[PDB]
């Protein structure tokens, strides 16, 4: 019938019981302009919609409604790469015409792929601080935790730029002979940043290989969050159906989170813990749904979501819920940034707990696990000692602590300092780790089994 | 700036650290100063 | 020995005064501001839900 | 019957629904999705649907089946990986071509076309029977019969029919009992509501220790069987790795491993790793797997699916306890069960009461732990079973005094620490000596005492060394090292030896990561024999530095204790350790003089 | 009328308004299962009940309700000592009824049968540390505040069992010539832990002296709050009518805080900070109202509540509010527990607001108040002196502090370390005290009169 | 009133005392009013607030709190009684406070120091030594001192 | 606009002032839009949610705050002019905010910082020594710096 109300951007339509869940409605406004909307809820002789398009143009009773009859599904095809899309599907290149071979649920309730084969072979980044410390295996969801007051967007662009030199690094490792695709999902991203991102892919030559779904925050909130979900589904098509390897970079998770809070405020749902919802977890798990190695056991979808800590803490709702769903984390420091070490990653609270499983032989060493353990322990002591120097004085310090102070500086300025376009092989990165480690003799190193130590010292 | 939620457990222990430190180093100081006075008198003579 | 004592008393005195003035009141100021924020979250949460 | 009033979230509300209970099984819509009516507010019933809604229409019919939502406990439980309400995942891979079925499908609880071996029990014609009695068995482990098929509670009467030994189907009769008229015919499986406990004749205190195998766990306090245990986390503490290590090392009859709302990658890890692992006693086909029955639920499955997880798993453990088997239940993470209770709270849109957590949260936790425990088996034959629960926790509320961690530490009886910082630096599983207690220690240690170990005396001194170490640690930081006496240096120095050998645990099982309880006592015996000598030397005159040079050879050995194996000295302790006690004495006499 | 609905713990019944408040109703289920509840709220043709057992498994048109016509009361008798009850006052004997001589309402009494008279006679717990330094008196409440780094129930058991072995020692001293009784309430205890308490009373012979009311961790939150009210009324009967001094042991108050916090003081209503109600005070105050000296003037109920501090916190609402109503506290610590000290009781953060003044003279000597000044002082100085030893050594350590260093050790290892079933009278406790002070000369015990000191040294 | 006795009686307690006291001020009687304790008293209010289902304010303690504390201290003081005789009385309110939530910076205590003109501390060490009130010269102040030293100087003392 | 001058004026102020900057951008003019002070705008969202009866989100500031701010910055940029002659115009936003919790931990500062590319801090300790505008390396960045310093390098300076 007609709009009962509009409260914020959300619309209450008083209509009949033929729409399904996540079924599209088409709002006919008397301005000669159609807007589209998706049912958040269907309820008795009413629907709660948030409109994807516009935000005004509403009328009280001069509105007319009609149901689209079709629930939101993605047209996914063999060629989706080398094209620029928006999640709203607007023409900026492509967007409404993108080819189709299947229509797939965003929900991902039919196919739902999930590992049942262990995180298999190594994935390269050419960053020592990612590969050595945490290590990445196919199908892994390891997150990059960044901060605000520092550019989180810049750390996403370095990962983008060095990505796709990565496929050659894997080629070298052998047992990877299949296509590489990047599926890039932008949500809450600025117009200037968007252009940057486009640039990174282009310079490597991965533009041809990448599919972009773009949303900005001037598009309605519900749309913004659907945009990466559509993109993961497209990734899933590539991964399962034509047995390709997909790395999907999903930025910005804070932005996904921002939407969640706004949505719900007079529905059955209502925002819970700390002003961020109590069902915030489910929303993150839908993104995690389409992650792991795919069925048939070739190809994988690997996922590195980009998360920003807004006050530089893990106790805040956005980093806290996420890190639990993840299987370790990578920690970005403000202090290495200010000094001018790029990319600035502190390894102190960084671990990925499937490091053992991720690494294997023939592409990574057996010493690899051992090597990470050594760097943490010394790096940790060095930090602890620098703090005591400050208050009490150098009467507390000892000779061992001097080795440690010296070890902090060598680690920060050699291991963590590298290019934005300077890619490496995994074997080199372990060789440089060793160099730093040479300053403690064998008897003060005990984070490696002594058997392994004698070989590589 | 300072953490949004739960610095308090940490800050509690920081508070404790500080406070023990002041007591012990004032005792260490107290022993040095006490001995020094006695030694000063021995020396003048 | 007396000369080494002479040196050590100056260092040790610096430290007792340094913990006292800079550290302890910084620690008071921090602990209070985050306690009050923290409490505010628990109470406002209830108030919004109740309303 | 009913008409769908709202579909809101993955939560569905349906009108015209009366005569329905709060345990009633209901099928939602005309796609017939699996559901359960959790609560009812008026004519409108609030139903959680354990599959997602991606095109569920309003006004479609909802049919109450006229019975509760239960799970089948019967044949086919082991050597199989299941979902939160149990439907063969393996069958689903092949048929549905997907890891779990599409929304709007229903698959049967067990394989229906698979036929099983019935053996008749000790209850024949005209013998009286009651719940938890063994009417028969199936075989589901090679060396043993791991599964006793028992009569459900509140089933009684005298037997008209016992089926003789042979192959039957699980839907076909093997038992009939006559009570109040014909009570029913019974089949190989039985249904039991999973949200509801399985009764016990009586509980008898945990007093039987049985390995954990991990070096640290065995050391601070003894290992326990029939106990209840909290181990911290943060989902970056090598929680998966110790779980796999834990499965191999426990020598219990049966294990239930429950992934509450896990990664999917973690579920791959265990499903793949288990058949490669050799059972310590004597192997079986695909050894560890065959003795494990798995409920493997991911977090990406709805909130409904994750709440049935913890429940069905404990119900398999309680049946097994009643069967006459000692069960290890490993739950990872109990904080993910609690995370789920929050999600249902947000979806239902109820007010919090527990720091951003629902009203029912404290009570639900408390109820879970009680179902677990050491007991004398339910039934008239009387057998021994126990369930030891090892439960992982992690924060979930942004606080260090969080509702999940606080209410669980109350109801638990063994508490062994774990620090995130140590674990990353390489000391997993980590342990915090001042943030631990165990109530069972007193009886268990006395058990190890009688078998050979001098165990009680050692345990108290290990903690003591570590206590003084914390006090020392603050002085060491501040003043420095240049002020501590000879005695104090030792305290730190022996503390190093314990930190090195127990807290660190090298490998899955490589570097002899498996320590038996008797080996652990020997590892400890070597350090404290050294401590007392070491304390006497400084006191009788011998500089810390001098004492360290002169100890030399015996110190390197005790340092090297973890690579060594007890299977080449005796079979559980090392001849090398016995020789170590003589060497200590000899060294000491030279060095003092 | 039939059940309208159940939303969480709270049950909505459409049943008519003619029942009174506190009125027991019976839920008649078609499953042959009868469950009882107490009306939380009675309203106009609806009632809200929380059910004593279960909350789910009821229907809305196959479960029907009946009103008993009798409100929540306990059948009170003195044949209840030596008998095992649950948390409704029903037996778990598996034999004969409770037995009545009166029916007393449980709410903090209908009539309030107490008077306010200052304490004047010692009550003894059979452990030196509690009794000398922070004495217990008739009608005075001093809780044991312990933490989840302790085996808090196990310590709780030691206090309780050693009680009433005191009564023959007091009898020779002439402080108690009228009987001892124990009322024990378990809230939120484990099946195994519950068993330990019981076995400890059998061994001591204290089973005959106690009645146990049991609430299990798996029984409803409303069942749990009913549990201490049963124990105190039963104590009030013994105390008032037959003149017994009755010592009531309530472990665990922390579970009690949990039940209220969860529902029955946060039903839908707004609670204060950290989810723990602000009227949690009001509830605590009900328990304290039914405690104290009663008519007879040989009758009192003395109370030892056990509160377990979540993580050892001093900013959490639970120890702080409770702590205002009670007259001091005994603080237990983690530090002593590690060292191998049992029971690990420290008397320095601890306070008993009225020491000598609370207790009497006639069954305790006059020296108790004086001795407590010396033991407290030395103990304080003693903590500080040990930290100093560690740094300075013993080549420049102070003489006064050197004796205090040794004093810290003995105070722990003999005055605070005792057996499991080792019982010590108050006279005895006093003698041990002087023995520890005997090492110091008179010139370092200068805060005491030469007459008293010359006699007692 | 002990805290166990009904909450009406606790809240009415200060009120009943001030009205009674004020009447004695009208009678021409100098009254000493001793209250123990206002921290408890703020708590009586917070309890009532949560039961009813109104929102309390800062630190979980109510909105009405501050106006109620404030009215109470300003009610007490030296006055000439109503009516033609004009007898002089006084009401002096000495209220005790303790920490509430265990922090002595919480709203209750801090609100009251601002209103007060008189402060006299308590210290555990000084109390053990038998010094009562347990005051030194910085745990205590009086701003009434000025007028008071002037009053005493008049009487004969060289007091200021 | 003035402090209690109509809340429509305050809420609208930022939108109207950016619309005027955009008209000018389309002619191919460079504009600099100085918003002073948008903290007060943030206070205006706080008010709009409460008066309406909507529930807000973290720290009594709604979450609709964050989307509404992001849309405002996106209307800015360097641009190629609307219309067929083609020119380049700009709308360059520099916006002040403030604390609201006496920290930079409050929802207002952190949300606006999330979006931003240039960050110029605030230092109370430096402000006392008489320094204005007071910034520090540790509290400021510009992601434009690299490209900017090269530009400055051309003009004569050793700037990078």
């Amino acid at each position: 019938n007609t709009v009962s109300g509009v409260n914020g951007p959300l619309v209450i339509l008083e209509k009949v019981k033929f729409p399904r869940y996540n079924e599209i409605v088409n709002l006919t406004l008397p301005d000669g302009t159609v807007r589209q909307g998706q049912v958040l809820e269907i309820r008795g002789d009413r629907a709660i919609v948030q409109v994807f398009e516009g935000t005004s143009g509403i009328d009280v009773k001069k509105t007319t409604v009609e149901f689209t009859g079709e629930s939101l599904r993605i047209p996914v095809s063999e060629d989706m790469l080398g094209r620029i899309f928006d999640g709203s599907g607007r023409p900026i290149d492509n967007g409404p015409k993108v080819f189709a071979e299947d229509y797939l649920d965003i929900n991902g309730s039919p196919i739902n792929p999930y590992a049942r084969i262990y995180p298999e072979e190594m994935i390269s980044t050419g960053v020592s601080a990612i590969d050595t410390m945490n290590s990445i295996a196919r199908g892994q969801k390891i997150p990059i935790f960044s901060a605000s007051g520092l550019p989180h967007n810049e750390i996403a662009a370095q990962i983008c730029r060095q990505a796709g030199l990565v496929r050659p690094t894997k080629d070298v490792h052998d047992g990877h002979e299949e296509n590489f695709s990047i599926v890039f999902a932008a949500m809450g991203v600025n117009l200037e940043t968007a252009r940057f991102f486009k640039q990174d892919f282009e310079e490597n030559g991965s533009l041809e290989r990448t599919s972009l779904f773009l949303n900005l925050a001037n598009d309605p909130t519900i749309e913004r969050i659907i945009t990466p979900r559509l993109a993961l589904t497209t990734a899933e098509y590539l991964a399962y159906q034509t047995e390709r390897h997909v790395l999907t970079i999903l930025t910005d998770m804070s932005s996904y989170a921002d939407a969640l809070r706004e949505v719900s405020a007079a529905r059955e749902e209502v925002p819970g813990r700390r002003g961020y919802p109590g069902y915030m977890y489910t929303d993150l798990s839908t993104i995690y749904e389409r992650a792991g190695r795919v069925e048939g056991r070739n190809g994988s979808i690997t996922q590195i979501p980009i998360l920003t800590m807004p006050n530089d803490d893990i106790t805040h709702p956005i980093p806290d819920l996420t890190g639990y769903i993840t299987e370790g984390q990578i920690f970005v420091d403000r202090q290495l940034h200010n000094k001018g070490i790029y990319p600035p990653i502190n390894v102190l609270p960084s671990l990925s707990r499937l490091m053992k499983s991720a690494i294997g032989e023939g592409m990574t060493r057996k010493d690899h696990g051992d090597v990470s353990n050594q760097l943490y322990a010394k790096y940790a002591i060095g930090k602890d000692a620098a703090a005591m120097k400050a208050v009490v004085g150098e009467e507390a310090l000892s000779i061992e602590d001097k080795l440690s102070l010296e070890f902090l500086e060598k680690f920060e300025k050699t291991f963590i300092t590298q290019g934005a376009y300077e890619d490496r092989t995994v074997f080199e990165s372990l060789d440089q780790a060793w160099s730093l480690l040479r300053i403690y003799p064998k008897e003060m190193l005990n984070r490696i089994s002594p058997k392994i130590l004698d070989e590589f010292y | 700036v300072f953490p949004t939620r739960m610095t308090l457990g940490l800050m509690k222990t920081k508070l404790k650290g500080a406070n023990q430190g002041y007591s012990l180093l004032k005792r260490k100081s107290e022993a040095l100063t006490k001995r020094f006075r006695d030694i000063t008198k021995r020396i003048d003579d | 020995a007396f000369i080494i004592l002479d040196e050590v008393i100056k260092v040790t005195n610096r430290r007792v005064n340094a913990i006292e003035h800079v550290i302890i009141p910084r620690t008071e100021n921090t602990i209070a501001y985050i306690n009050s924020e923290l409490d505010e979250l628990d109470r406002e949460e209830f108030y919004r839900l109740k309303k | 019957y009913g008409a769908i009033y709202s579909v809101s979230g993955p939560v569905v509300i349906a009108e015209n629904m009366i005569g329905c209970a709060m345990y009633e099984l209901v099928k939602v819509g005309h796609d017939n999705l699996v559901g359960e009516v959790i609560r009812i507010d008026g004519d409108k019933a609030t139903i959680q649907v354990y599959e997602e809604t991606a095109g569920l229409t309003v006004g479609d019919p909802v049919l109450r089946t006229g019975k509760p939502l239960s799970v089948e406990l019967g044949p086919g439980l082991m050597e199989t990986i299941y979902d939160g309400i149990q439907r063969p995942l393996k069958a689903i891979k092949e048929e549905s071509q997907s890891i779990y079925i599409p929304r709007g499908i229903d698959t049967p609880a067990l394989d229906r076309t698979i036929k099983w071996q019935f053996t008749p029990g000790k209850f024949q014609v005209g013998d009286h029977i009651s719940g938890g009695d063994i009417y028969g068995s199936v075989f589901e482990n090679s060396l043993i019969s791991s599964h006793k098929i028992l009569l459900p509670p509140r089933s009684r009467g005298t037997i008209t029919w016992i089926a003789p030994a042979g192959e039957y189907t699980l839907d076909e009769k093997i038992l009939e009992v006559e009570f109040d008229g014909k009570k029913s015919d019974f089949t190989l499986y039985h249904t039991w509501p999973v949200r509801v406990p399985r009764p016990v004749t009586e509980k008898l205190s945990a007093d039987y220790p049985l390995l954990t195998g991990q070096r640290v766990l065995d050391a601070l306090f003894p290992c326990v069987q029939g106990g209840t245990t909290c181990i911290p986390g943060a989902f970056g503490c090598g929680k998966t790795v110790i779980s796999q290590s834990l499965s191999k090392y426990s020598n219990s009859d049966a294990i239930i491993y429950v992934g509450c709302g896990e990664r999917g990658n973690e579920m791959a890890e265990v499903l793949m790793e288990f058949p490669e692992l050799y059972t310590e006693m004597s192997g079986t086909k695909e050894p560890i797997m065959k003795r494990t029955t798995l409920v493997a639920n991911t977090s990406n499955m709805p909130v409904a699916a994750r709440e049935a997880s913890i429940y069905t798993g404990i119900t398999l453990a309680e049946y097994f306890r009643d069967q006459g088997k000692n069960v290890s239940m490993i739950a990872d993470s109990s904080s993910r069960w609690a995370e789920a209770l929050r999600e249902i709270s947000g979806r239902l849109g109820e007010m919090p009461a527990d720091q951003g957590f629902p009203a029912y949260l404290g009570a639900k936790l408390a109820s879970f732990y009680e179902r677990a425990g050491k007991a004398v088996a339910l039934g008239s034959p009387d057998r021994t079973g126990s369930v030891s629960i090892v439960a992982a926790v992690s924060p979930a509320g942004g606080d260090f005094s969080d509702p999940v961690t606080t209410a669980t530490l109350g109801i638990t009886q063994v508490f062994w620490g774990l620090d995130k910082k140590l674990a990353q630096r390489k000391h997993f599983p980590s342990i915090n000596t001042s943030v631990s207690y165990s109530k069972y220690t007193n009886v268990l240690n006395k058990f190890y005492d009688s078998n050979y170990p001098e165990f009680p005396v050692l345990r108290d001194r290990m903690k003591e060394i570590l206590s003084n170490a914390e006090e020392l640690e603050q002085v060491v930081q501040l003043v420095g090292k240049s002020a501590l006496s000879d005695s104090d240096k030792i305290t730190l120095d022996v503390a190093t030896l314990i930190k090195e050998d127990f807290l660190q645990q090298n490998g899955y099982s490589t570097y002899d990561a498996f320590c038996p309880i008797w080996k652990t006592f020997d590892m400890m015996r070597a350090f404290i024999s050294y401590h007392d000598e070491a304390q006497k030397a400084v006191a009788n005159g011998a500089n810390w530095s001098k004492l360290a040079d002169s100890t030399g050879d015996v110190k390197h050995a005790v340092s090297s204790s973890k690579f060594f194996e007890p299977s080449r000295g005796e079979k559980e302790v090392h001849g090398e350790f016995e020789k170590l006690l003589s060497t200590m004495q000899e060294r000491f006499a030279e060095s003092t003089d």
